This record gives structure tokens, C-alpha cells and sequence, in this order.
RNA sequence: GAGGACCGAACCGACUAAUGUUGAAAAAUUAGCGGAUGACUUGUGGCUGGGGGUGAAAGGCCAAUCAAACCGGGAGAUAG
RNA sequence: CGCCGGAAGACCAAGGGUUCCUGUCCAACGUUAAUCGGGGCAGGGUGAGUCGACCCCUAAGGCGAGGCCGAAAGGCGUAGUCGAUGGGAAACAGGUUAAUAUUCCUGUACUUGGUGUUACUGCGAAGGGGGGACGGAGAAGGCUAUGUUGGCCGGGCGACGGUUGUCCCGGUUUAAGCGUGUAGGCUGGUUUUCCAGGCAAAUCCGGAAAAUCAAGGCUGAGGCGUGAUGACGAGGCACUACGGUGCUGAAGCAACAAAUGCCCUGCUUCCAGGAAAAGCCUCUAAGCAUCAGGUAACAUCAAAUCGUACCCCAAACCGACACAGGUGGUCAGGUAGAGAAUACCAAGGCGCUUGAGAGAACUCGGGUGAAGGAACUAGGCAAAAUGGUGCCGUAACUUCGGGAGAAGGCACGCUGAUAUGUAGGUGAGGUCCCUCGCGGAUGGAGCUGAAAUCAGUCGAAGAUACCAGCUGGCUGCAACUGUUUAUUAAAAACACAGCACUGUGCAAACACGAAAGUGGACGUAUACGGUGUGACGCCUGCCCGGUGCCGGAAGGUUAAUUG
RNA sequence: UUCCUUGUCGGGUAAGUUCCGACCUGCACGAAUGGCGUAAUGAUGGCCAGGCUGUCUCCACCCGAGACUCAGUGAAAUUG
RNA sequence: UUUAAUGUUUGAUGUUCUAACGUUGACCCGUAAUCCGGGUUGCGGACAGUGUCUGGUGGGUAGUUUGACUGGGGCGGUCUC
């Protein structure tokens, strides 16, 4: 039956994406923390 | 008009309708329309700050007059309308240099009346005058409370004010409460009463005439549990205590008015 | 990942109150 | 030609029985069953955030987690 | 040979991202083998002025210069600026690749801008007005998609009795555009004068008055003509790597039936009273005035960029799987049928990635059963049974609607006649009239076609399969339709229309917010919030001592402060 | 809602702790945390009848998919 | 002890006033603006409202407590001399 995980590229980039993340304070702690521990991939971008 | 209809189901057994033939079957006059979108009883906050109101049938704005400051100018009574927004029925009227308006319908007021408001009308339902230059005793409507503001008491269907004395600058209204207030004699009121008298006979019959208007369930607070209400709880159903809102402050009975800056005006509380 | 369900199941669990 | 009208497919649901229970499936299948122009159902987008939301009210639901979500920290809490 | 065929067929959106096509390989992957594959390796494949995005315009909502507010971080919000799931210019038919096509080729079209020439001319907006622009249900009329039959054309004369005929098989297709303006729908038209309105102005909109005309205008499916001396075309002929390729090519009409599609954003009706903004049309202001600008014709130039393969009810998406699950939109053939149910089929697509034997107990899914018929069991659980249309007939009770499909019963196939096919529907020719055409009257050929009666006839059975109510009597609870414990509870629980108490005079009570503010509500006591009860009928008795709430002010007690 | 209690009486059955009607001794009903009725409605609770039947007396046979044998692939819980 | 008078006032109540303060009244401007600010005016007006201090109320919310013995716990009884 229906699952927990519905996927839409526009709802995905408008929650959790780069543009997102750079918006607030707290986004933009997230992106340093993800700098400081060295991720290859900084959001889920295209 | 209030008919009742007849039991071909069990939704229908109970509706008691009010029916106006005098209505204008059409679309309303365009220009003096807005766009009025539904809240859900949300703030700019997003939550829920007044419970049970929620969906309802789509709506547009009728910019009603509730000034009536086109003084000098007669102006004819085209046709009555309906209006979704308040009780009472509007009607529209046209001005002798051509503007047309919306306006509360006062009651016996049919197509082509003549009205006219400004400080030197006749007393007749319909016209509008400041209540210096109305006599004491006359049963008026759409009150002004400060010169210039425009009409806010009795304006839903068949209520009215009567104006029982005029001392100095003030005048004391009896209002439809039966609350005595004293208004400063400069403000505005139109004569005779708010029409649709009967809109009060009407049944809805059913559950889902309630949802047409926008009023989502009542829950009881007894029937909850007692992390939701005061009331909430019980092995069976217990009650117990005092009852109380939601937010714990005492209902049935307890005062709740706490302005001491329009004191002055109020010359007997309701009763 | 998640226990045997006849382990959850309040009937054969619960079997001596 | 009205109706929270009637019978009944799509569509929405979940009353009974049997199977399955290291399943075909971390809730289904088969045979029956209820609503089916409405308080209906559905696509796309949006808003409400944790002692908070939302709740036709079952402590129900809030990402297979809920009488207080998840992640990181205080933290090697304390454990007669 | 079997299965699906309102899909298990075809086309997309979302999502995925090379799974697409060709060659080659079989270690691993595939629940077995594999020469095969959505597997490995290499190469190829996605072509647009018109399709979609981008673009212009906005909804819910987001952000938000100044601003208001807040220990800081920040919150709200004006001017603005974003934001589709909505509004806004334009293309069709045929052919072609292993793989793309409304994109390539052939034929025939259309739209919006820039520039230039000629002719004429009051142009101009961040402003005014119009328009865009809008609900549910219902009914009917006119049509088309489409189908069937006849005619026409090509082929056939049948493995076993018959088959030159009232016989059998196949085909009978053609678009956008351009021209015409029909069934239907709406509306009176024109001219002159004046005006407290449309933030100023206006010749535009609104209002007033007068004269005059019996018509005008707008909108609109379909048909017809052209597009088309073309394209396609059953077949036939000629080659071939036997996959395919090349050439030629007949008829290409009519009647009837008919949508859930179109006219129709229509019409009628009801109450619950049904987006916004731009593109578009028009008016003028500041302004410019032999300028610029506007209108029409002609010529010329431009229309960029990104997507385009493939799967998409699924082995490619969400479910750890090549997983009996989930997933929005579009298309909708035949016979029977009311039907998108159901049975059998067409186009099309498949036989579900372990098989071969045997024919024990026992388990699962089914079929039938002597006599009995609930004796079973907690309980008729489960099974069995009823089941359609038409007609006759139908009780208590009732809120007069119901109960009710109550219960119960009868007819039902096929053939012939009434009637070489009836009632009904459609309607050619011919004739007449004018308004001379997509017109009206008459007329009836052809086509289509129920229902009934009478007579006969076959079987055990004629609603023959699939499909398709079990019925009745007494009683508790809740009035009723609804809602709920996603995943052991659907209920007597929740809600409900109705009733009552109570708060609230508007900067309302109340709620969310250190606040600003917002909801209540662009509402105003016939309104709004909270509490309890729960349709309707007859009703709702006594107690204010306790706790709570409301009112009172004399007296007693009583804080900071003063000292 | 009634402990005593399967109260007592009547109906229905050959036989009825359930059901229906009545009595009143209401352990411990009662008027809007409503009382008593009530047509229609309910995948609601209890009881009775007709039809129907493998539910049963009491099982028998048959048609398929497993179980069994052969070839290929090949698990799991548990375990001093 | 007890009072009246004059001068002055303190505290109380009342009455007017406007100039602080309020305005979710009207109009004008910044301005293409239902925010905000400024100006004019009207209506309230030393009230309301806010800060510090203070009495009351306060399961709306929070942190916690709610003994042991015991022929099992609870209930009952007991706990020192
Ligand atoms: N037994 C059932 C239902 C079930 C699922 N989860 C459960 C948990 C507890 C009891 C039963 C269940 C099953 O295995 O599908
Ligand atoms: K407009
Ligand atoms: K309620
Ligand atoms: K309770
Ligand atoms: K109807
Ligand atoms: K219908
Ligand atoms: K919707
Ligand atoms: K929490
Ligand atoms: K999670
Ligand atoms: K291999
Ligand atoms: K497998
Ligand atoms: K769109
Ligand atoms: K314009
Ligand atoms: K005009
Ligand atoms: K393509
Ligand atoms: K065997
Ligand atoms: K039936
Ligand atoms: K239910
Ligand atoms: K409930
Ligand atoms: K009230
Ligand atoms: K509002
Ligand atoms: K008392
Ligand atoms: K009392
Ligand atoms: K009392
Ligand atoms: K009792
Ligand atoms: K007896
Ligand atoms: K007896
Ligand atoms: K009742
Ligand atoms: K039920
Ligand atoms: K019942
Ligand atoms: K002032
Ligand atoms: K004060
Ligand atoms: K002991
Ligand atoms: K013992
Ligand atoms: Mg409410
Ligand atoms: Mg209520
Ligand atoms: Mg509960
Ligand atoms: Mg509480
Ligand atoms: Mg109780
Ligand atoms: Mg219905
Ligand atoms: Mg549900
Ligand atoms: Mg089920
Ligand atoms: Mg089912
Ligand atoms: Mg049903
Ligand atoms: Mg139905
Ligand atoms: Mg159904
Ligand atoms: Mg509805
Ligand atoms: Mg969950
Ligand atoms: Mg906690
Ligand atoms: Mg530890
Ligand atoms: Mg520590
Ligand atoms: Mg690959
Ligand atoms: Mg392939
Ligand atoms: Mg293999
Ligand atoms: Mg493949
Ligand atoms: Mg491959
Ligand atoms: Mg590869
Ligand atoms: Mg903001
Ligand atoms: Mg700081
Ligand atoms: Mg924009
Ligand atoms: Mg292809
Ligand atoms: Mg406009
Ligand atoms: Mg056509
Ligand atoms: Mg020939
Ligand atoms: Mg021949
Ligand atoms: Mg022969
Ligand atoms: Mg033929
Ligand atoms: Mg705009
Ligand atoms: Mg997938
Ligand atoms: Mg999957
Ligand atoms: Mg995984
Ligand atoms: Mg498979
Ligand atoms: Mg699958
Ligand atoms: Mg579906
Ligand atoms: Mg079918
Ligand atoms: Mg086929
Ligand atoms: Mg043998
Ligand atoms: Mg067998
Ligand atoms: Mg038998
Ligand atoms: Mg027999
Ligand atoms: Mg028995
Ligand atoms: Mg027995
Ligand atoms: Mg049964
Ligand atoms: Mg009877
Ligand atoms: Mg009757
Ligand atoms: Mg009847
Ligand atoms: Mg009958
Ligand atoms: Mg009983
Ligand atoms: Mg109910
Ligand atoms: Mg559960
Ligand atoms: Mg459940
Ligand atoms: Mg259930
Ligand atoms: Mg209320
Ligand atoms: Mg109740
Ligand atoms: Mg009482
Ligand atoms: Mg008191
Ligand atoms: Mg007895
Ligand atoms: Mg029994
Ligand atoms: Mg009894
Ligand atoms: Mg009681
Ligand atoms: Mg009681
Ligand atoms: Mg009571
Ligand atoms: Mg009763
Ligand atoms: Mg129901
Ligand atoms: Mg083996
Ligand atoms: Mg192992
Ligand atoms: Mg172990
Ligand atoms: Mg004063
Ligand atoms: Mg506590
Ligand atoms: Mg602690
Ligand atoms: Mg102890
Ligand atoms: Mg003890």
C-alpha cells in the first residue's frame, strides 16, 4: 500500500535545498557543519 | 415568507426555509465587488485562534455604504439583493448624477423608493440624519458611535435602536441588548428598521446546512479525556466539577468585561 | 527489526494475569 | 424534476469467514459486505512544530516510532 | 492450443535516467539451464517560429527597501517582488530510421515582432471605463466521432452431402487552413442636447430628456465548396541477403442508428449565491506638435535557449527483491445487454524464468450426494437457498412521506398470421410558392422498427449460461445520512439539526503572540464565543444548608507606604 | 440498573438460567451528567418461525493445487 | 477636658479646564501606499494605559512527597517507656 515516501523534485528543493538552507540562521549552521566534516554533497541538489 | 417542507426524507422533515420573491434572481453589480478568500479561523500565525469554522459555499464582497455621506442627492431604489456576508438583505440604489451604491435594506423599503440622507432629509425609513435632527422616540438603525466613522449597531436582520433622550451633546440610545449607551448627538442614523425580519423562523433541517455556512463539529468537553479539557475524563460519564472553557477560566455566569476607558458611556448594563 | 508478532500479541502473551 | 432520496459499476471504504502467520505482503489475497450528487472523492501547490500542532474525541495522528516525535549535545546522567 | 480485451491494449504527466537500437560475451546477476536478458563490453540514437518549459499575468502562500515591535538572535508588515495546480499568438495530412518525429522530407498553411517605402491621420499613462470572468442540479433540441446494412469495385466456386447465388471474403479513407453563414442563444437600433458621478480630464462609461426608425448588431456547432488532376488505397507484377525492396493500382457512394464528445462560459431552476491580474478594446491628462506617434497596403528580416531516447497500473516509479500491494490524466470497436456490469470476441498484447513423473494419509480450492432437515454450535458460523421484466395484489403501525420490491401469484423459447415488417422514427424523388436559398408547403419511395393478440411446435426444464433481494413475527439501544481506535474494538461511543444557560456594546468577549500585530470579522446582539443536552411527541417536580458564581455595603480583620 | 435470583405468575417448547407480557420486595431508576414514548433508519444486541441446506446423525465419491519419487538450485529458528 | 475665629494649609469628595497622554474619528502631505511618520481638526483627558513595590486569587502550568513491620501485598493492628 501507499508508503511513507512520495517523491517530487519541486518539494524537494524547496525544503531541503541550497537556496532553502541559505534562507535562516540555523540553514546556514547546517551547511558548516557539513563543511567542517567534509560531505561531498552539501544539499540534495540537482 | 417561512414554508416548510415536506418529509420526502429525513434530512427534509424538519427544514423550514425563508423564501423572498422580491430578490433579485441575477448576477450582483459587478463593480462593487472584491475577493474575499476564507481563513479557517487562523492568524498570521497559522494556528487555530476561534474553533469551528472551516470550510463553507465560495463568497465575494459586497462593499456596502455604512457611511451614507452623499449628502443632497436623491437617489432611487433600483432592486434588493442578496448578500452571503451579514443577515440582512442590501439594496441598490442610484444617485441622480448617476453612482450607484449598496445599502442596508430597511424594512417596507421596496423598488423604486426615494432616499436621501444629509442633515435636511425627511423623516422617513430609508434617510439618514445626524440624531440632532431626529426626534426623541424614533426607531432607528445603523448607528454611528463616532461622527464620521460610519454605522456599526444594529445592522443584522430586524434589529433596530430606539432613541429615548437627547441632553447636551449626547443622546441615550436603548440598544437591541437592552444596554443604555450614551452616543454624541453628531453621529449618523438611518430611520425605521433592519428588513428581513424572519430570518430568525428559519430551520436548517440537517447537518450538512451547517457545513454550507462554515461551522465545523462541536466536540463536548466531557467527552474528552482530561489532557484535552478541564472537563475531560471519567469511567463512565462523570462530571464533577465546575464548569469552565477549555483554558480553564469559569463559565456560566462569570463577568468577563474589563474596560474602564468606555465606562463613561454606559449608562445601565444589560439585564 | 521488528519482534515476532505472536511475542507482541497481548492474547498469547498475557496468558496469566 | 427536489432530495446529506432509492438499486447499482467506476471511485472511496472495511462488517463476516477461510487462507497466510520463518507470508506473494512488517496488515494482504479470495468469496461475500457498506456509501456511491455529497457532512462525497481526488491531482498539484501552500500553512500549522513537540508540553507544541491537529483531532465529528479513539490519548487518535504528527514519515513502518507517540500518555510527549526524531537528530546532536549535557553524558561515561544515576543504578543500595 | 490457451488467457486478457473499460485490459494484462494504446498515449502521457509525476518519478526514474540510457533501462532505447545494433554487434558481441555467459564468470557474477536471473530463485533451474541459457545460445536468451532491463546482465558485462563496445558503437549508435533524442533535429521544432507553431508541442512543453523559459516568457507576460496573477491565487493560496513566501520574501520583503523604509517602517512598527523585540535582552541579542529575531517577529510582523507597507511600497514592491516572487509564487500554478489557473488566464495569455500561431500546423495539419501523408512518407520515412534498427532506434526521433505535429521537430526530418513532400504538399498545403498560419502567428507575433523589427526595419524600410507609399497613402492617410491627433498621438500619448504608473490614470478612467469595458472585457477577460467563472456555482450546483436538470431538461431538451440540433449535430459529429463512431457503427451497421445496402450499393459499387477486386477476388472466390471450396479436403465431406450442398454451394452461379437472396452465395463467400476484402476494400470503400482523405486533415489543418481558406470561403459561405445554417440549427440555436442574447440584445431594440440610430441621432441630438444636457449633467452634483467614474481622485484631475475625457468624444469613453453612468444618468436625464427629446426626435425617429421596425429593424439592426453580436455569438454560433455542423453541413457545403476548395484544399485534392493530389495523397492513400484491396491487390497484382518484378527482384531478394527470403529480412525485406522497387513499380503499378480499381471502387472510393447512400440510407439508418448514435454518444458521457460539440453547439453549451448556452437555456430553465434552486440557494448554500458561486477567483484575481495581464494580454485585448476604448477614453483622455502632463506632454509633443510639418517632429514623434497612429492606421492600411507592400517588401524584407527574425522567432533565440532548454526538453524531446525509453518505462510509465510497471521487471525501469514508491514498497530492501525481476515482490499477488500502491500510483493522477486521455482514448473507448463487435454480438447479446439498461449499462463503462457480465459472457464470448476484434485491433493489440500475453501464457505469469524450475521442470518430469506418480495418483497414499493429511492440508488447501471446488463439484455431487440415499433417508432425515439445525438434532450441529456459545451463536444457522460457513454453506445452501432467493434473485429479471411486465401485470395482478399487498396487513399492523405512521411524523401521512412511508411501511412496500411488504407478503403472494401469473406470463416468458421458437415458427406463422394479423401486417410478403404493424404502431412509431427518419425521410429521397416529383409538384407548388416565394425570400431564389443551408428556404417553406405537399408528398411518399427507401431505410429502421418495438409491443400485443391468435394459431402451431420442441424439451424434464424457455428470466435456461454469466449476471441477479431470502422472507416474516416480538423486543433493547441510538432519531435519521454521516465520523472513529492507519495495524485485534464501527459500536449503544463522537457528531448532528433542535433546545437551554451564560459571557460579549465593538479597540467586543475570547484565542495566538515578552510586543507590534493577527484571527473573531471587512461581522455588530435575529451577531459572535463557551458549556451542557441531543430529531419529533407529552413533559421536565422539591431543596440555596455545603462548594461555585452574581449583587451589596454598615461593621470586624487586613499589604506595600508613613514614622 | 435486581445482590438474594434460574424471584413469582402467564405465553411460547416434549422439555426454555435466554426471549415476550405482567407483578413491585427499586440491595442500589427518575426527570436537559434529561424521564417516558416513538413512524422511518442500522454490515447494532437478544429471541422466535417459514424456506433451505454435509452444520450434524455419519460420512462416501470425484476434479484440481501441494504433500510423495526423479533431475537443477538451495534457506531458517535452535544448539554445553 | 472642651470648642469656635482668623491666617495658612494637608487630606477627602466634587466641579470645571487643557497643555502631558490616548485615538483601531475626519482631512492634507511624504506617495503610484487601508503600513508608518508629519501637519490641521474633532472627541476623550490627568482618567486610561505602562514600570517598580504590594495584598488576594490562581491544577492554567511546574517540581516533588505520599513510612516500616507483616507466615505475599492491601485492609486492620502496631512503633517509645
Ligand atoms: N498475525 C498477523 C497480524 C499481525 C501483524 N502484526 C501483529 C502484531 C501483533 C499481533 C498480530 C499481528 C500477521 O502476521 O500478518
Ligand atoms: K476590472
Ligand atoms: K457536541
Ligand atoms: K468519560
Ligand atoms: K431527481
Ligand atoms: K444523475
Ligand atoms: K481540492
Ligand atoms: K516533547
Ligand atoms: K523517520
Ligand atoms: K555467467
Ligand atoms: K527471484
Ligand atoms: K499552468
Ligand atoms: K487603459
Ligand atoms: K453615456
Ligand atoms: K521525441
Ligand atoms: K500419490
Ligand atoms: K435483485
Ligand atoms: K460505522
Ligand atoms: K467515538
Ligand atoms: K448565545
Ligand atoms: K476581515
Ligand atoms: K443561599
Ligand atoms: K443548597
Ligand atoms: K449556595
Ligand atoms: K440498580
Ligand atoms: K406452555
Ligand atoms: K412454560
Ligand atoms: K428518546
Ligand atoms: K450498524
Ligand atoms: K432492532
Ligand atoms: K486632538
Ligand atoms: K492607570
Ligand atoms: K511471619
Ligand atoms: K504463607
Ligand atoms: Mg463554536
Ligand atoms: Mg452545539
Ligand atoms: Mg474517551
Ligand atoms: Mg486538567
Ligand atoms: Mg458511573
Ligand atoms: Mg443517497
Ligand atoms: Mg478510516
Ligand atoms: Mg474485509
Ligand atoms: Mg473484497
Ligand atoms: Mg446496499
Ligand atoms: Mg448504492
Ligand atoms: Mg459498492
Ligand atoms: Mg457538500
Ligand atoms: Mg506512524
Ligand atoms: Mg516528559
Ligand atoms: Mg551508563
Ligand atoms: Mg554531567
Ligand atoms: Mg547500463
Ligand atoms: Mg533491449
Ligand atoms: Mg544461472
Ligand atoms: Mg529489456
Ligand atoms: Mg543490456
Ligand atoms: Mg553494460
Ligand atoms: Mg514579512
Ligand atoms: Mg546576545
Ligand atoms: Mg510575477
Ligand atoms: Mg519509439
Ligand atoms: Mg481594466
Ligand atoms: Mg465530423
Ligand atoms: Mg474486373
Ligand atoms: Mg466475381
Ligand atoms: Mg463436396
Ligand atoms: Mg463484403
Ligand atoms: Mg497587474
Ligand atoms: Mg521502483
Ligand atoms: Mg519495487
Ligand atoms: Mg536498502
Ligand atoms: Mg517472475
Ligand atoms: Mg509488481
Ligand atoms: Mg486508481
Ligand atoms: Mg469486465
Ligand atoms: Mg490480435
Ligand atoms: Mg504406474
Ligand atoms: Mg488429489
Ligand atoms: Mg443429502
Ligand atoms: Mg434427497
Ligand atoms: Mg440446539
Ligand atoms: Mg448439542
Ligand atoms: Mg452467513
Ligand atoms: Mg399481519
Ligand atoms: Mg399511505
Ligand atoms: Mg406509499
Ligand atoms: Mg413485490
Ligand atoms: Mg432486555
Ligand atoms: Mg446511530
Ligand atoms: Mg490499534
Ligand atoms: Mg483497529
Ligand atoms: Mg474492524
Ligand atoms: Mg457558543
Ligand atoms: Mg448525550
Ligand atoms: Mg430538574
Ligand atoms: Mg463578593
Ligand atoms: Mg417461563
Ligand atoms: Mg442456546
Ligand atoms: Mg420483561
Ligand atoms: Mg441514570
Ligand atoms: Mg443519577
Ligand atoms: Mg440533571
Ligand atoms: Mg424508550
Ligand atoms: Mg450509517
Ligand atoms: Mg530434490
Ligand atoms: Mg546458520
Ligand atoms: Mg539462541
Ligand atoms: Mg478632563
Ligand atoms: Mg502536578
Ligand atoms: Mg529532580
Ligand atoms: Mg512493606
Ligand atoms: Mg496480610
Amino acid at each position: 500500500m501507499k508508503r511513507t515516501f512520495q517523491p517530487s523534485v519541486l518539494k524537494r528543493n524547496r525544503s531541503h535545498g541550497f537556496r532553502a538552507r541559505m534562507a535562516t540562521k540555523n540553514g546556514r549552521q547546517v551547511l558548516a557543519r557539513r563543511r567542517a566534516k567534509g560531505r561531498a554533497r552539501l544539499t540534495v541538489s540537482k | 415568507a417561512v414554508v416548510k417542507c415536506k418529509p420526502t426524507s429525513p434530512g427534509r422533515r424538519h427544514v423550514v426555509k425563508v423564501v423572498n420573491p422580491e430578490l433579485h434572481k441575477g448576477k450582483p453589480f459587478a463593480p462593487l465587488l472584491e475577493k474575499n478568500s476564507k481563513s479557517g479561523g487562523r492568524n498570521n500565525n497559522g494556528r487555530i485562534t476561534t474553533r469551528h469554522i472551516g470550510g463553507g459555499h465560495k463568497q465575494a464582497y459586497r462593499i456596502v455604504d455604512f457611511k451614507r455621506n452623499k449628502d443632497g442627492i436623491p437617489a432611487v431604489v433600483e432592486r434588493l439583493e442578496y448578500d452571503p456576508n451579514r443577515s440582512a438583505n442590501i439594496a441598490l440604489v442610484l444617485y441622480k448624477d448617476g453612482e450607484r451604491r449598496y445599502i442596508l435594506a430597511p424594512k417596507g423599503l421596496k423598488a423604486g423608493d426615494q432616499i436621501q440622507s444629509g442633515v435636511d432629509a425627511a423623516i422617513k425609513p430609508g434617510n439618514t440624519l445626524p440624531m440632532r435632527n431626529i426626534p426623541v422616540g424614533s426607531t432607528v438603525h445603523n448607528v454611528e458611535m463616532k461622527p464620521g466613522k460610519g454605522g456599526q449597531l444594529a445592522r443584522s436582520a430586524g434589529t433596530y435602536v430606539q432613541i429615548v433622550a437627547r441632553d447636551g451633546a449626547y443622546v441615550t440610545l436603548r440598544l437591541r441588548s437592552g444596554e443604555m449607551r450614551k452616543v454624541e448627538a453628531d453621529c449618523r442614523a438611518t430611520l425605521g428598521e433592519v428588513g428581513n425580519a424572519e430570518h430568525m423562523l428559519r430551520v436548517l433541517g440537517k447537518a450538512g446546512a451547517a457545513r454550507w455556512r462554515g461551522v465545523r463539529p462541536t466536540v463536548r468537553g466531557t467527552a474528552m479525556n482530561p489532557v484535552d479539557h478541564p472537563h475531560g475524563g471519567g469511567e463512565g460519564r462523570n462530571f464533577g466539577k465546575h464548569p469552565v472553557t477549555p483554558w480553564g477560566v469559569q463559565t456560566k455566569g462569570k463577568k468577563t468585561r474589563s474596560n474602564k476607558r468606555t465606562d463613561k458611556f454606559i449608562v445601565r448594563r444589560r439585564s | 527489526v521488528t519482534s515476532k508478532w505472536f511475542n507482541i500479541d497481548n492474547k498469547i502473551v498475557d496468558h496469566f494475569p
